[PDB]
């Protein structure tokens, strides 16, 4: 994406790329600069590893934004919904569960993947049963919004769950 | 006199509630109120849910317990 330009160019002789991807040869890096000049442009040292390291003519700065603008759009769609987490605990009251029951919702809504996640204490004996008992019960209330992804998955001091909603 | 009518039964733990008082579904049959021993608070003897505890019990109301032992 960052390339290297008109007065960064050091290499001798650079297999010439004008303006929109011509082919007139191999010209000096001074040559190549005048040709720029000619027509206003700059010329851009793409590739140091190529064959004669080359130099291609184009209003860079303009060429930049473009690609920032689309990149843009790109970098804004590449994160676009990741990873929700909500801790429950092994013991739960009923308000508590609601709650977090409906955070859980609105996350799928929004589009975002859940990790519907438990971290433990001591007393692993209990603990996985009433993991289940929680988590399972969760997810078929969301059933009609999410997809069981990850199950009953241990970590060892936690426990961990994964919901993606239903439509992407 | 003390009597010694108390009713020596072992339940497993439902469910927690404040100050050690624990729902706690027996052996014997019904989940009755029963809270923790002085003895294993001092001790710091943590009970949890899923355990199986001995729960004494007073015939004039069985509906209330006393935590006895760890688990
Ligand atoms: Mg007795």
């Amino acid at each position: 994406k960052e390339y290297l330009t008109n007065e960064r160019i050091r290499a001798k002789q650079v297999r010439v790329v004008g303006p929109d991807g011509k082919q007139l040869g191999i010209m000096d890096t001074r040559e190549a600069l005048r040709l720029a000049q000619e027509m206003d442009l700059d010329l851009v040292l793409v590739g140091p590893n190529a064959d004669p390291p080359v130099a291609r003519i184009m209003d860079y700065s303009k060429w930049r934004y473009e690609q920032q603008m689309a990149e843009k759009e790109a970098r804004k769609k590449a994160k676009r919904t990741e990873v929700k987490s909500i801790k429950f605990r092994v013991k739960i009251d009923e308000h508590d569960y609601q709650t977090k029951l409906g955070h859980i919702k609105r996350f799928l809504q929004e589009g975002h993947k859940v990790k519907v996640t438990i971290m433990f204490r001591g007393r692993e004996v209990a603990h996985p049963e009433l993991g289940e008992r929680i988590l399972n019960r969760v997810t078929e209330d969301l059933k009609d919004l999410a997809v069981v992804e990850m199950k009953p998955e241990m970590l060892g001091r936690d426990m961990n769950m994964l919901l993606a909603p239903v439509k992407v | 006199a003390k009597e010694k009518d108390t009713i020596r039964t072992e339940g497993v733990v439902t469910e927690a509630l404040p100050n050690a008082t624990f729902r706690v579904k027996l052996d014997s049959g019904p989940e009755i109120l029963a809270y923790i021993s002085g003895k294993m608070r001092m001790h710091y003897i943590r009970i949890l849910p899923g355990d199986r505890v001995v729960v004494e019990i007073t015939p004039y109301d069985p509906t209330r317990g006393r935590i006895v032992y760890r688990k």
